[PDB]
């Protein structure tokens, strides 16, 4: 059964300094 | 030629234990300073002989 789908958006919920990863194995 | 890292230098053991995902290290001059042995995981420094 595939009939259900729910979502909401506001174009912004938070804005902080995150999402920094190691660019290489150096 | 560790994993394609071609160079020349003296290998020696050091206490600079890398992270489990890191393979080799570099200095402020973008020069390779140490690398791990892919057979037995140990950090070996890379320094010019003389």
């Amino acid at each position: 059964q595939c009939v259900n789908l729910i979502t909401r958006t506001q174009s912004y919920t938070n804005s902080f300094t995150r999402g920094v990863y190691y660019p290489d194995k150096v | 030629n560790f994993n394609g890292l071609t160079g020349t230098g003296v290998l020696t053991e050091s206490n600079k234990k890398f992270l489990p995902f890191q393979q080799f290290g570099r200095d402020i001059a973008d020069t390779t300073d140490a690398v791990r042995d892919p057979q037995t995981l140990e950090i070996l420094d890379i320094t010019p002989c003389s």
